[PDB]
């Protein structure tokens, strides 16, 4: 296993060039928007995002490393929580706005357009928010990113243990970053705690999320596609 | 069996 | 300007000790059905919560709070802080839950209810996870009260989040104290706030469970628990 | 206009 043999700058730069690109979406400023395009454009995007980030998460440091089943148990459980962090990172300069694709810039008001999707907003601008005064670095958004797809599923399975020493490996590069611009190690352990316990917000948003999804599944009449319905399907929403 | 299955093999 | 960022470490961690609630006993019993267990569970959980809020007041920081502030970290909380407690105590009992000293129960009676036995797994693998750890009662109490300010900071700030550094202050001081060196100090505290995240999820299956268990309308919820799961929609 | 007002304020 070479994932604990990298140091801390071979794993941002690896985190780094692994990087998925930013997808556009199919908005149509002629169009007026209506509940099922508006929910038809952002699931559309989903499922477009969901086949990069199942290539990136094979270029994560270690998950080559896991069996398959494991794989497929990891990003199960965590997708919608990678699709959040992502949307809340590119969204962090863009004040009040949520930046689903570039040509798609939504604020909280066309949220409402949709039924129940306000709170989701809500808890993603403040998110992007917090990120903001924090003024988080992309070398700690790909740290992030990592552990979210490393630490979710890791509870509800001999290969644990590897994982949470990729995890360990992935909070010394973490610390490494933080002591390198400058800070105390005061600063740099409130600053870790600080970012690891976003985490319980972006749970608490993709299980949220994942409910608004089973809803959307169940009246029928936003397009889903087949990946997208599967990993829905894989929280067993009743 | 799955897609995401499928998609991790390739 | 309060109280709670003027104490030492020490301060800090016989504050939380000195706060800790009570563990409560269930009613003496005949085998479990659904309604029974589910009685005496939503009976432990109304009890727990009275003792919940005179210990949510002790916790440095959060008296300093408005009224409304302190409602809405309880409201989003609540049930995280429940389960957190129910795993603490069932650490020494491997594969068993303690709900109550007189209330041990396994896997096999989560089945009595339905949807209640993946709740019941993701709590056992917390506490199983909390042992291979060995996690410490002075650590306990601070990812206890990390909980109550954290989770509903984001559903509103500058208090909550500088009591907030005073508790991974008082978290490291906790480590550099059991002798672990600088790199198991932020390896253990990254390996504990992770496990935050996990009983944020068991709390939101859990708070569908009880919705589930509202609309069924068989097992008496009382008007305080009613409350407190209406909060959450 | 709550249970959870009067037993913070007592
Ligand atoms: C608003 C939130 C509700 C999540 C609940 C939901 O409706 C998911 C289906 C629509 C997808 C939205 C979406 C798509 C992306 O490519 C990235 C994302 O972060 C999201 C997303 O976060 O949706
Ligand atoms: C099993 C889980 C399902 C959570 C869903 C649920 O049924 C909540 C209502 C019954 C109360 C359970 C309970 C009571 C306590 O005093 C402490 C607890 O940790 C719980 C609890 O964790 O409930």
């Amino acid at each position: 296993s070479l994932a604990l043999s990298l140091t801390a700058d071979q794993m941002v730069s690896a985190l780094l060039d692994a990087e998925p690109p930013i997808l556009y979406s199919e908005y149509d400023p002629t169009r007026p928007f209506s509940e099922a395009s508006m929910m038809g454009l952002l699931t559309n995007l989903a499922d477009r995002e969901l086949v990069h980030m199942i290539n990136w998460a094979k270029r994560v440091p270690g998950f080559v490393d896991l069996t398959l089943h494991d794989q497929v148990h990891l990003l199960e459980c965590a997708w919608l929580e990678i699709l959040m962090i992502g949307l809340v990172w590119r969204s962090m300069e863009h004040p009040g706005k949520l930046l689903f694709a570039p040509n798609l810039l939504l604020d909280r008001n066309q949220g409402k357009c949709v039924e129940g999707m306000v709170e989701i907003f809500d808890m993603l601008l403040a998110t992007s928010s917090r990120f903001r005064m924090m003024n988080l670095q992309g070398e700690e958004f790909v740290c992030l990113k990592s552990i979210i797809l490393l630490n979710s599923g890791v509870y509800t399975f001999e290969e644990k243990d590897h994982i949470h020493r990729v995890l360990d490996k992935i909070t010394d590069t973490l610390i490494h970053l933080m002591a390198k611009a400058g800070l105390t190690l005061q600063q740099q352990h409130q600053r870790l705690a600080q970012l690891l316990l976003i985490l319980s917000h972006i749970r608490h948003m993709s299980n949220k999320g994942m409910e608004h999804l089973y809803s959307m599944k169940c009246k029928n009449v936003v397009p889903l596609s087949d990946l997208l319905l599967e990993m829905l399907d894989a929280h067993r929403l009743h | 069996h799955k897609i995401l299955h499928r998609l991790l093999q390739d």
